[PDB]
RNA sequence: AUGUGGACCCGCCCCUUGGGGUGUGUCCAAAGGGCUUUGCCCGCUUCCGGAUGGGCCCGCGUCCCAUCAGCUAGUUGGUGGGGUAAUGGCCCACCAAGGCGACGACGGGUAGCCGGUCUGAGAGGAUGGCCGGCCACAGGGGCACUGAGACACGGGCCCCACUCCUACGGGAGGCAGCAGUUAGGAAUCUUCCGCAAUGGGCGCAAGCCUGACGGAGCGACGCCGCUUGGAGGAAGAAGCCCUUCGGGGUGUAAACUCCUGAACCCGGGACGAAACCCCCGACGAGGGGACUGACGGUACCGGGGUAAUAGCGCCGGCCAACUCCGUGCCAGCAGCCGCGGUAAUACGGAGGGCGCGAGCGUUACCCGGAUUCACUGGGCGUAAAGGGCGUGUAGGCGGCCUGGGGCGUCCCAUGUGAA
């Protein structure tokens, strides 16, 4: 189905990862479908998580369905405004 | 044939220059006029005007130059130096304004005809037009 | 060597067997219908096309023929069956046609 | 010719012609000696050149030059081939690597040492 | 949109389909000059309507055979066999160029 | 590499006299002082008319030998400053007298650019308080170029921070002798610096 | 059986290629499991819509040879049928006699294409390796099965070649998956660690699998940063330089003038990891310490502390850098011009010098310079180059004036030009 995960982008010890639409027979790092943020799990940057919300809920109201990982930064962001 | 008037004229003219003739006639276009309103307006010849050769029709063309120089050789200096046709028949040259060459960083002129009419370079690029680039006359 | 995954060439098999038989039902049931139609048995042809219509939608229930494979095999059908009972015949029984 | 011409025909282009079949392009080919002969140059020279006729392992059978002093090539020692016309001797148009295989390295050079393969004087 | 050419018709001898003759011009690459060029179209005819020699146009189709996937779209104006001609010169030339001679 | 052998054997191939020996190419000793002929057993002899390359090489040699720096950094330094905008002969100089190395030579922490290399190497010299150990680091403007709170009290900075006292810098730096901390107030023009050293060509000769 | 609905044949209307509505007739549905058990969870059937992925069709672009000029029989079209998810000569019977080609068909040679890469002032030239996209293959040839999807690399069948087992009848195989061996070659790595991170399959979940991956290993192969810090004389058992066993330079350059402190030693020691899950709120609530680190005790930080690797090419001109000796068209140098024949800055050593420096040189190949295939940008009286002359086909090119169209040309807006 189509899915919602991170595509590393960093340098080795350097990870980067890519918030990112994408058909979830592709390749890891390969031609995805469109980019909706940027993470950067060691925090180096005080802007090390961005999300574009109102995308978020285009994909996941068409059913994109996140990784484990992928939806943590999407609640920190408040995709999903639980209340 | 004439298979092209307006590289004829544009030589008949730089032929005539050399030998530093008066006047010097090329048989009548409307386009042709049209090309000499420029070389006036920029300041390349005095003028031209519509006399009657053989009852056909021709365009006296008065040619300027520069003052007696001195030394050996006492011939004026052309006001005249360059004039080349560039798009040719069988080597038709367009260009869109983005395109327009500036000639001799501006110290002469480059004719070129658009939907707009026959205009400078200065003032194709003033109505934002391209189209058939007719020449250089630096 | 022996991936138990050839397990998936048993199971092939099994199923091979179960299509290959709905198509020659449907197939040696279509043939009755259009030469029961070739001879104005109009009645008895409907009869047996009227059932042949129905195998071919079962079995295209699971994955033997699925799609529009099965449409089509019921366009073609009932559109010799009708030409060949209007070479005089009039549809008695008209099961599954509609005139 | 025309801008018309141009059009129909156009222009052409030229080939490489290398100088070194050394077979696949390779920077090198091993090879197999055979005929240590000797040469004498040509139009404006004279000296005893040392040659040597080489079996390669691309099939081929060429002529390479022996650069240095003296060499210890005997009828099947087996030596490396480069790169490298020598003006003097026509036909050959290939050197030999000193210093790799049975083409032991020149002796006692104190100079251009890095070609000839001699190694580091034990001077320290 | 489903590309449509402009062209002319140069035969007639199948049935239900006609060869359309669609020029191109167009300045070359390096050199500029403006250059015409063609290529055929066999194009479908569903009544033998459109006749040997008119100015047709072409539109992008569903296929219908090999090498045919045109319908024609509207007759633009009728006859002109200067065209064919013109064609079919050019068709009878290679008579000659082979290992003879021919028409010239 | 960095060079590195005897160095009062350039100041006098070039001609030009030059302060690769920090302190002592001031006293009558520069070996430039009273020997100013190039080395080898032919300094003495005639110099013939040199080819426009030999001008342009030796007019580059001369830039580079005074900054101490490996062909390596210098060509990579020229075309970054070809690439960059304005007149490419300046900038580089500015690139040049940016690199911390120079800095704290220019600052007079340490008498030479080589010694001053040292001190950067062994991590005497801290930029914005932090450490830096890098004689290439680029300092920005904004950038205070302090001296290392455990090397405060070495014997060296005492000595050649002191000889400071009364001393003017450029008009680029602005040196604290109290605390010990320079800052770097501005990319250095052409005018403020007194290379005996003909850009023009240093360009010429990699548009070779 | 049930008919929310959908499929088919005739129709009816809208639409216009097989799009949507509609009537008669016919035909078609389903699966159970778990529970903190009667209501929750994960499933199941038909239909519409979305999203993703893909098939097919068309315009245009896409190397060399004309010492390859004619090519074509399912070949080109038609009706009808077969096949398919679907168009189509894709396939088949019947009919017509067509189709393609100098604007290069047919043939041969070569080659995965591209985003890009290298070069060039640019136009252009060269290329397609890492990374990303598409295609093709999985010892060679052919074929179908299953299925949403395959003509299927670690699935099936047959034939061919090679290897292995063989009781001689018959059987087993397929690293162009990670590693590794071997052969060939100028030349190309560890049978390593790990499921911690990201991603994939399956599972309600706990979890399981993952040589995808994240890491470490080897190799100056590449790029980048960095160290070798520097103040002093000169007796040849065959081995310290410069007018004959003779005239200064090396050279402020040292085996030791102080300073700092690469290696090394001692102690602290990480980011990468918060989710899945448990817990309150409704089984996603700002509480989970529930737990998780291969790299690795490495990066990094603090203390101790030693003066501590330099090599390679070149020095006739192009081309930065010269002298002494040996050698005498010999030994040899050489990219091109060239040097060696007794006085050699060219060979071989030496001293000195120039260039670069953990690299420096050689060879190979590409672009450049080369305006030397010239569009930008060349030529043809004698330097290479006017056809022996004509006639004329195709093609290219086309005097003055008016009017219509707007194909070329020009302008604005817009979509695309992923990373
Ligand atoms: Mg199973
Ligand atoms: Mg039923
Ligand atoms: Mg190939
Ligand atoms: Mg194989
Ligand atoms: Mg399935
Ligand atoms: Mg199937
Ligand atoms: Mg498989
Ligand atoms: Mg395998
Ligand atoms: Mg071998
Ligand atoms: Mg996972
Ligand atoms: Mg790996
Ligand atoms: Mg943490
Ligand atoms: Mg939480
Ligand atoms: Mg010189
Ligand atoms: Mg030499
Ligand atoms: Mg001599
Ligand atoms: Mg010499
Ligand atoms: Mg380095
Ligand atoms: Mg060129
Ligand atoms: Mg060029
Ligand atoms: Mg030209
Ligand atoms: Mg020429
Ligand atoms: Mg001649
Ligand atoms: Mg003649
Ligand atoms: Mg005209
Ligand atoms: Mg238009
Ligand atoms: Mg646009
Ligand atoms: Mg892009």
């Amino acid at each position: 189905m189509v899915k919602i995960r991170l595509a590393r982008f960093g340098s080795k010890h350097n990870p980067h990862y890519r918030i990112v639409v994408t058909d979830a027979r592709r390749k890891r790092d390969g031609k995805y479908i469109e980019k909706i943020g940027y993470y950067d799990p060691r925090k180096t940057t005080p802007d090390w998580l961005k999300v574009d919300v109102e995308r978020a809920r285009y994909w996941l109201s068409v059913g994109a369905q996140p990784t484990d990982t992928a939806r943590r930064l999407l609640r920190q962001a408040g995709v999903f405004r639980q209340e | 044939m004439l298979t092209d008037p307006i590289a004829d004229m544009l030589t008949r003219i730089r032929n005539a220059t050399r030998v530093y003739k008066e006047s010097t006639d090329v048989p009548a276009s409307r386009f042709k006029e049209e090309i000499l309103r420029i070389l006036a307006r920029e300041g390349f010849i005095k003028g031209y005007e519509r006399v009657d050769v053989d009852g056909k029709p021709y365009l006296r063309v008065y040619l300027k130059y520069g003052p007696r120089r001195q030394g050996p050789d006492p011939r004026p200096e052309q006001v005249i130096h360059h004039i080349r046709r560039i798009s040719k028949p069988g080597r038709r040259v367009y260009v869109g304004v983005k395109e327009i060459p500036r000639v001799r960083r501006g110290l002469g002129i480059a004719i070129l005809s658009t939907s707009k009419g026959v205009l400078t370079d200065r003032e194709a690029r003033k109505l934002g037009v391209g189209g058939e680039l007719i020449c250089e006359v630096w | 060597r022996n991936l138990s995954a050839l397990k998936r060439h048993r199971q092939s098999l099994k199923r091979r067997l179960r299509n290959k038989a709905k198509k020659s039902a449907i197939k040696t049931l279509s043939k009755k219908a259009i030469q029961l139609a070739q001879e104005g048995k109009a009645e008895e042809a409907l009869k047996i096309m009227r059932k042949a219509e129905s195998l071919i939608d079962k079995a295209a229930k699971g994955s033997t023929l699925h799609k529009n494979a099965a449409a089509r095999r019921k366009s073609r059908l009932m559109r010799k069956v009708r030409q060949l009972l209007e070479a005089a015949g009039a549809p008695l029984i008209g099961g599954g046609l509609s005139a | 010719p025309t801008i018309n011409q141009l059009v129909r025909k156009g222009r052409e282009k030229v080939r490489k012609k290398s100088k070194v079949p050394a077979l696949k392009g390779a920077p090198f080919r091993r090879g197999v000696c055979t005929v240590v002969r000797t040469v004498t140059p040509k139009k404006p020279n004279s000296a005893l050149r040392k040659v040597a006729k080489v079996r390669l392992t691309s099939g081929y059978e060429v002529t390479a030059y022996i650069p240095g002093e003296g060499h210890n090539l005997q009828e099947h020692s087996v030596v490396l081939i480069r790169g490298g016309r020598v003006k003097d001797l026509p036909g050959v148009r290939y050197h030999i690597v000193r210093g790799v295989y049975d083409a032991a390295g020149v002796k006692d050079r104190k100079k251009s040492r890095s070609k000839y393969g001699t190694k580091k004087p034990k001077e320290a | 949109p489903k590309k449509v050419l402009t062209g002319v018709v140069v035969s007639d001898k199948m049935q239900k389909t006609v060869t359309v003759l669609v020029e191109r011009q167009f300045p070359h690459p390096l050199y500029g000059k403006v250059i015409k060029r063609s290529k055929k179209y066999l194009a479908h005819d569903p009544e033998e309507k459109y006749k040997l020699g008119d100015v047709v146009e072409i539109i992008e189709s569903r296929p219908i055979s090999k090498r045919k996937r045109f319908r024609v779209l509207r007759l633009v104006e009728s006859g002109r066999m200067d065209l064919v001609e013109k064609y079919l010169i050019r068709r009878q030339n290679y008579q000659s160029l082979s290992k003879r001679g021919g028409k010239a | 590499g960095r060079y590195i052998g005897p160095v009062c054997r350039l100041c006098r191939r070039e001609g030009v006299k030059l302060y690769l020996k920090g302190e002592r190419c001031y006293s009558p000793k520069c070996a430039m002082e009273r020997r100013p002929y190039p080395p080898g057993q032919h300094g003495q002899k005639r110099a013939r008319r040199p080819s426009d390359y030999a001008v342009r090489l030796r007019e580059k040699q001369k830039l580079r030998r005074i900054y101490g720096i490996s062909e390596r950094q210098f060509r990579n330094l020229f075309e970054e400053a070809s690439k960059k905008k304005g007149v490419t002969g300046s900038v580089f100089l500015g690139l040049l007298e940016s690199r911390l190395d120079n800095v704290v030579y220019r600052l007079g922490f340490a008498v030479s650019r080589r010694q001053a290399r040292q001190l950067v190497r062994h991590g005497h010299i801290t930029v914005n308080g932090r450490r830096v150990d890098l004689p290439s680091y680029r300092v920005r403007p904004g950038d205070e170029i302090a001296v290392a709170e455990k090397s405060r009290n070495l014997e060296l900075i005492r000595q050649n921070l002191e000889a400071m006292k009364g001393r003017k810098v450029g008009p680029w730096l602005s040196l604290d002798v109290e605390g010990m901390k320079g800052k770097f107030l501005r990319l250095p023009d052409r005018e403020d610096l007194a290379l005996p050293v003909n850009e023009q060509l240093v360009i010429e000769f990699y548009s070779r």
